[PDB]
């Protein structure tokens, strides 16, 4: 199950 | 033994053909069974191996929306590091990211990761303390700020503990027939003259599984380094993979050489050499 | 800022003449990740290939498989031809049934 992605 | 999940992401720009594309595939140890990828007639997270299939529409819905979601963030990441790089918006880039947990042969979290780069250079990496972060230069460093401030690490931290170890520990249950079976590799040397006075001996290894290997050769018991030829290991298409060493010998000193293989699946290391008929 | 794919052309299995196999070419090592990868049997496109979902090492270079079924006989030959941003050409590689 994937993870979460969050703007750099 | 040990095992690993891993998800692999690509988001690349490509200005004048539209937004930018973004792929994920996710791992467990060397056995892919998800892939997503944007430029798909309808993209959704797919199956890529046989134990999957059974998890239920929420799953598959659930995954879906959020590689959407996920490659929406990217094509925003994508905008800032042209910002963060003085870059102009009419070249192509890449973001890439690999993310996930190792279990030990206990079965406990033995670690988490989750790096970043861009345009195939290190950019940002958690460190495993799952707390804060080694930054590669000076833009990364302005993302570590915002992270920090954020307090990304402790959200991450929360994945990689818990619903990333929870989930592999239900795939590695669910694949138990081929996740939690090595195959060892099956060998051979063969011998090839070069010339009147030179032979190519090579060790090969097929069949196996997992990945990971040691082939070496040795000259009357010494590691012959610096002299083997060593190819990247290599998929076959049936779950397994292939690797071969080589060395040059002269010719009447071939039984000098062994060949020494050691692999998860056999209970101890393998020693050949080459066996004229 | 590029990287140069290494190039392998294989058998899924030792290649026996007459008896079904898949031919393999592996691409590693590669970055960007756009690339072009043809099988070739007597110098001609083979139609039906399919590969692997992009990937990547450790090191950020991509990898693909692109692999076809097919059954080898004495006389044809088969290749891998390969373009990619740092290639001024296609390299064309030779399938060798001993490597």
């Amino acid at each position: 199950k994937a993870g979460q992605v969050v703007t750099i | 033994g040990s095992h690993s999940m891993r998800y692999f992401y690509t988001a690349m720009s490509r200005p004048g053909r539209g937004e930018p594309r973004f792929i994920a595939v996710g791992y467990v140890d060397d056995t892919q069974f998800v892939r997503f990828d944007s430029d798909a007639a309808s993209p959704r997270t797919e199956p890529r191996a046989p134990w999957i299939e059974q998890e239920g529409p929420e799953y598959w819905d659930g995954e879906t929306r959020n590689m959407k979601a996920s490659a929406q963030t990217y094509r925003e990441n994508l905008r800032i590091a042209l910002r963060y790089y003085n870059q102009s918006e009419a070249g192509s880039h890449i973001i890439q990211r690999m993310y996930g947990c190792d279990l030990g042969p206990d079965g406990r979290l033995l670690r988490g990761h989750d790096q970043s780069a861009y345009d195939g250079k290190d950019y940002i990496a958690l460190n495993e303390d799952l707390s804060s972060w080694t930054a590669a230069d000076t833009a990364a460093q302005i993302t570590q700020r915002k992270w920090e401030a954020a307090r990304v690490a402790e959200q991450l931290r929360a994945y990689l503990e818990g619903l990333c170890v929870e989930w592999l520990r239900r795939y590695l249950e669910n694949g138990k027939e081929t996740l939690q079976r090595a195959d060892p590799p099956k060998t051979h040397v063969t011998h090839h003259p070069v010339s009147d006075h030179e032979a190519t001996l090579r060790c090969w290894a097929l069949g196996f599984y997992p990945a990971e290997i040691t082939l070496t050769w040795q000259r009357d018991g010494e590691d012959q380094t610096q002299d083997t030829e060593l190819v990247e290991t290599r998929p076959a298409g049936d779950r397994t993979f292939q690797k071969w060493a080589a060395v040059v010998v002269p010719s009447g000193e071939e039984q000098r050489y062994t060949c020494h293989v050691q692999h998860e699946g056999l209970p101890k290391p393998l020693t050949l050499r080459w066996e004229p008929s | 800022i590029q990287r140069t794919p290494k190039i392998q052309v294989y058998s899924r299995h030792p290649a026996e003449n007459g008896k079904s196999n898949f031919l393999n070419c592996y691409v590693s090592g590669f970055h960007p990740s756009d690339i072009e990868v043809d099988l070739l049997k007597n110098g001609e496109r083979i139609e039906k290939v399919e590969h692997s979902d992009l990937s990547f090492s450790k090191d950020w270079s991509f990898y693909l498989l692109y692999y076809t079924e097919f059954t080898p006989t004495e006389k044809d030959e088969y290749a891998c031809r390969v373009n990619h941003v740092t290639l001024s050409q296609p390299k064309i590689v030779k399938w060798d049934r001993d490597m």
